[PDB]
């Protein structure tokens, strides 16, 4: 997905549909990543760490 | 270091990190506190802090060639650093909550402004490159808003509305 | 060493007050620089230091800016326009002094200096006024030059600035701050210079290059440098009064679009209710 | 040390401060429970209570050469302390709603008095040195009126009004 997101950038070329589609896939890019700040969370002192 | 990161960001120089000003650098890591691995992302986490300077001296020889639309292109590059201190003074905070976290996050909100600070970069050296003096900054931000990357898109129409409104104000005086 | 840390910034806050101390060496007005130390191998390396090189450019221009206060009217206004602008600069200094007395303060480093930010961007463009002004000071014969050549660099700053901006009308006035005040002792001799018939002029210094001739056939002669028909109006009257002195008888900034050629070609009618009404009297 | 601070504002000597009378002092910091850059400020702060002593030397000697202007020039200077001393109160309530501020809003205070106090110091310095005597004080300070610094040219008017109202009195009583 993140080189999906390298290989976007256009002016704006061979369509407005294209990097628009890849607008919402970098929201759903942005969504990964507040589930990987809940597992940090749980590594560090402030459950078990288990695999 | 939490602060150390931070204020190499702002553009200032130091004795670890040498700058004369707003052109050169030396990156002088015989260093035994930082890791092999962690000079590499420091000349990452610099390379987002020369084109900053590289964008003060813009502001120093138009404000404080020549031309009306010179410093009204001023007042649009001061809002593509004001979320851009915002986010330094968000940073403060982060290192007062709890002062061991690593530099990791730092990472991570800098290579947010890493398609937003090159961007812009290419954008000005094009500018410098072919001489212009006039209503032709506007068009060459015309032709540079004319691309995508959506948050930048805005930006160099931001930059592109402020001038506008010069040229706004001209048509109206004028009539 | 251990230097207090968002104490410091406290103590760069100190100095932007009382501008000559010993944490910072701004010893002269070329050279405005820092050192405290290089602070511990955890918490805060050197980005703190690297903000205290940012500020010290900061202290650099007040420190210039009350170099030159010393102890024309027109110079003078200048300088007073500069010294009755510092105490809306001095109000916000004593409101974040205010917030760190005060427990809890909830603020550091980062999150004070987004808001001296808009005050950053205002003291900049204080530094262009007063350093395109004065230029041509180490030079010598200076007097009217010098006074013609620093107010067409106040005009310049004024074009360059106010009219590329309007998106916020508060450094729009800052910038007719500048301007209006200057223009007023140049005003007031005008107003001398027909009301009453004679003008001020010193001799050290020369202004708007007006001066009386000694003998009395002799009218006046204007100097040579070494609206301007609305001045040419000025010159004419105030001739035609000092005859007479010798003759004895019997909302929103976006819908005031902008700015400072509009107020004067106000300013032009207020001198042509004083042209129209002496030339019916002569 | 609140008390110690506008104490020192008024003119009287201390052992810390060892003063004579009315022209000297010494400053004499040895002093434990002040910096050495305190010490620097209480040097500024000092300066500013000097010349309020050069100031009562000039009332007692003419009030309590010789001239019926030299007192018209009396009346003058007490409304320049006026404010001043009304100044010195408004710090007394400060310490006490909270007897633990510190210096620099005093330094702040005083920063403000800063350009009144030796733009009328350099006034009477120029008045006694030429050794005037009589209406040509009256033109001395409407020269010294001729110049700007917006709080103090009002000064040196109300100065001015004060003694042309002695000018005011003598042609009514000729009439």
């Amino acid at each position: 997905i993140k080189k999906y997101t390298d290989q976007r950038s256009l002016d704006r070329a061979f369509g407005l549909v294209g990097q628009s589609f890849c607008a919402a896939l970098h929201q759903e890019l942005k969504e990964y990543y507040r589930l990987l700040s809940v597992l940090h969370s749980q590594l560090q002192v402030e459950s078990s760490l288990t695999l | 270091m939490i602060h150390e990161l931070l204020l190499a960001l702002s553009g200032y120089p130091g004795s670890i990190f040498t700058w004369n000003k707003r052109t050169g650098l030396q990156v002088s890591q015989d260093i035994p506190f930082l890791h092999p691995g962690e000079t590499s992302v420091l000349n990452r986490l610099c390379k987002l802090g020369t084109d900053y300077i590289r964008f003060t001296e813009f502001i120093e020889q138009y404000t404080g060639l020549h031309g009306i639309y010179l410093r009204a292109f001023c007042r649009g590059l001061d809002s593509i650093l004001q979320p851009y201190r915002q986010a330094l003074l968000d940073l403060e905070q982060e290192f007062l909550a709890d002062p061991h976290l690593s530099i990791s996050h730092i990472n991570y909100s800098l290579d947010q402004f890493h398609l937003l600070f090159p961007s812009i970069m290419v954008v000005v050296e094009q500018i410098k490159s072919q001489k212009i003096h006039g209503c032709q900054i506007l068009e060459t931000v015309y032709k540079h808003s004319c691309g995508g990357l959506p948050p930048v898109r805005s930006a160099l129409e931001k930059t592109l509305a402020v001038c506008h409104g010069v040229m706004y104000k001209q048509l109206s005086a004028w009539m | 060493t251990i230097v207090t840390e968002t104490q410091v910034i406290r103590e760069t806050l100190w100095l932007l007050s009382g501008v000559k101390k010993l944490l910072i060496f701004q010893l002269n007005d070329g050279k405005v620089n820092v050192r405290n130390d290089i602070i511990v191998t955890h918490m805060t390396q050197n980005c703190l230091r690297s903000v205290l090189e940012q500020i010290a450019a900061y202290g650099q221009v007040v420190f210039r800016l009350q170099k030159f206060i010393d102890e024309f009217r027109t110079y003078q206004a200048f300088m007073w326009a500069l010294y009755k602008y510092f105490i809306s600069f001095k109000e916000e200094l004593t409101e974040i002094e205010k917030c760190i007395i005060n427990k809890d303060e909830t603020v550091t480093l980062a999150i004070v200096l987004d808001k001296l930010a808009p005050r950053l961007a205002q003291l900049k463009v204080l530094h262009r006024v007063f350093s395109t002004g004065i230029a041509e000071v180490p030079p010598d014969t200076r007097n009217v030059v010098r006074a013609s050549h620093l107010l067409n660099t106040l005009y310049k700053a004024i074009l360059d600035y106010d009219n590329v901006g309007e998106a916020s009308e508060q450094t729009v006035s800052l910038l007719f701050c500048l301007w209006v005040e200057t223009v007023r002792p140049y005003l007031e001799i005008v107003d001398e210079w027909i009301v009453h018939g004679n003008l001020f002029d010193p001799a050290k210094e020369f202004i708007i290059q007006r001066n009386k001739d000694v003998p009395f056939n002799h009218r006046d002669f204007w100097y040579a440098t070494y609206l301007k028909p609305v001045l040419k109006q000025i010159i004419m009257a105030g001739k035609s009064m000092q005859l007479l002195k010798n003759l004895k008888c019997r909302s929103e900034s976006v819908t005031c679009q902008s700015f400072e050629l509009t107020l004067r070609s106000c300013l032009y009618p207020h001198i042509g209710k004083q042209y129209l009404e002496c030339c019916g009297n002569l």
